[PDB]
């Protein structure tokens, strides 16, 4: 692939920053998770993407 | 020559029973009585107990 896959990899580098505000919150939903999965004695894998952090500044 | 596959001599079967006792709460489930509404996840080749109202009842066919 290397025109396919090119703005794939550009992209790879730059949506990190269009979740600066997420990747707390996508390991903040799990470790209670497997927190409390290990002491019983449940989410799914919802990642909301908004158009703010994605209208910007990428064009 | 032809040796017995297993099953031909068995007169026999398994069975198999779970727990939902103060052993569950002495040290650490899998029998909770879950319904049937929130079972379809995860819970396909697993041992669950549910429990229910039993109806349209057929008869006994030998298999």
């Amino acid at each position: 692939p290397d025109a396919v896959f090119g703005d794939r990899v550009r992209r790879f580098q730059e949506f990190l920053d269009t979740f600066t505000s997420y990747r707390d919150s996508v390991r903040s939903i799990q470790v209670y998770n497997s927190n409390n999965a290990a002491n019983y004695n449940i989410l799914p894998h919802r990642i909301i993407i908004s158009l703010d952090d994605l209208r910007e500044f990428d064009r | 020559t032809e040796l017995f596959p297993p099953n031909l001599t068995r007169r026999y079967f398994l069975y198999f029973k779970p727990l939902s006792q103060n052993c569950a709460r002495r040290y650490r489930i899998s029998s909770k009585p879950l319904s049937v509404r929130q079972i379809k996840g995860d819970f396909l080749g697993q041992l669950i107990t549910v429990r229910g109202i039993i109806t349209r009842v057929s008869d006994v066919k030998p298999a």
